């Protein structure tokens, strides 16, 4: 569905801008798809304002697609994506961890399994250490060990936690040769620079675009298996200016403006970065409000307005090296009683 | 003769070529470990 693709990209750029506001000079890494999917999963249980605030925050137009069609779109996307080859590995999972005695509507658990692939695991949250182990183990298994501590603190009164994870591992079509990796300057700013391992490729034809009006250069590196990485390289001191132009429209212009061009040398750092976030402030700014207050209506979960969101956390890791790229992320939505 | 040198902050967007899903988005302002 082209609608789902568009909403997910609009959400990605909106999230990105707010993540940067937190700390505008820090590395950023996140999975917008993981967050979109987790919140769409939550909305399966939401009604009324709580529901329309979630779906609108995710950048869907309810006037052009119904709730039923949004969930069917996620189901379809989840089925299309889950992929495994000696070429490329891609896994996404959803789960709910629920207080054992909490009575859930059959329609919710049926829907959650059918549409989002979600099991329901009985969890004793009053044994906080055991409950965190169960959730963190699920995410570690799903991300093949790359994310192990998504949950640090967990209220012992928690009623449920909805979890999404994504795992990605892929080889470059044109891999770098480790013999051509050498320590080189990386300019944190015009005046501050450090030495990093810098990979290099010589004489390569790849898609290329120089955006003079935005002062940036764009290249695409393919993975084997129909994923790719789009790299955007602002001119020095122009990263803030490029960030101010990002949008679905600009990304489209980037892709469409790419042309194959022979490149004499490409230099790219070998690097590994991780970030973790609490997303409450951002979701609130993005208009997802009632879910956090005693007005919350998550009565599609239980048959009463007796649940509200307490904490939304996200963790993501990105490893880029000569042969390819690994990246993982997870999102958890922690829910208390009301 | 064109050179592309990622020796300053850059963006990286990992996408599914068929569904146009953005799996991951990243700004690298300091890659050093
Ligand atoms: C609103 O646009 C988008 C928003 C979010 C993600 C995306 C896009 C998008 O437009 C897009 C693409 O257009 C293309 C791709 C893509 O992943 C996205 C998005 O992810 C993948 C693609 O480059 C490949 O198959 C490379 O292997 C094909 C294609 O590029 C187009 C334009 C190129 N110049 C060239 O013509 C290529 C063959 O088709």
């Amino acid at each position: 569905d082209r609608g789902l693709a568009s909403a997910n990209v609009d959400f990605a750029f909106s999230l990105y801008k707010q993540l940067v506001l937190k700390a505008p000079d820090k590395n950023v890494i996140f999975s917008p798809l993981s967050i979109s999917t987790a919140l769409a999963f939550l909305s399966l249980g939401a009604h009324n304002t709580t529901l329309t605030e979630i779906l609108k925050g995710l950048k869907f137009n309810l006037t052009e697609t119904s709730e039923a069609e949004i969930h069917q779109s996620f189901q379809h996307l989840l089925r299309t994506l889950n992929q495994s080859s000696d070429e490329l590995q891609l896994s996404m999972g959803n789960a709910m961890f629920v207080k054992e005695q909490l009575s859930l509507l059959d329609r919710f658990t049926e829907d959650a399994k059918r549409l989002y692939g979600s099991e329901a695991f009985a969890t004793d949250f009053q044994d906080s250490a055991a409950a965190k182990k169960l959730i963190n183990d699920y995410v570690k298994n799903g991300t093949r060990g790359k994310i192990t501590d998504l949950i640090k603190d967990l209220d012992s009164q928690t009623m449920m936690v909805l979890v999404n994870y994504i795992f990605f591992k892929a080889k470059f079509e044109m891999p770098f040769d480790p013999q051509d990796t050498h320590q080189s300057r990386f300019y944190l700013s015009k005046k501050k620079y450090v030495m990093v391992p810098m990979m290099s490729l010589h004489h390569l034809t790849i898609p290329y675009f120089r955006d003079e009006e935005l002062s940036c250069t764009v290249v695409q590196l393919n993975y084997t298996g129909n994923a790719s990485a789009l790299f955007i390289l602002p001119d020095q001191d122009k990263m803030e200016e490029v960030e101010a132009m990002l949008s679905q429209e600009t990304l489209s212009r980037f892709f469409e403006s790419l042309e194959f061009r022979e490149i004499g040398e490409l230099y790219l750092p070998k690097f590994s970065i991780s970030r973790d976030y609490n997303l409450n402030d951002i979701l609130l700014q993005l208009g997802i409000e009632e879910a956090f207050t005693s007005k919350a209506d998550l009565s599609g979960i239980t048959g009463a307005r007796n649940l509200a969101v307490s904490q939304v956390v996200h963790k993501a890791v990105l490893d880029v090296f000569e042969e390819g790229t690994e990246a993982s992320a997870a999102t958890a939505l922690e829910v208390l009683f009301q | 003769r064109t050179i592309v040198r990622f020796n300053r902050p850059f963006l990286m967007i990992i996408v599914d070529n068929f569904t146009w899903s953005i799996f991951f988005m990243s700004k690298v302002t300091n890659p050093k470990q």
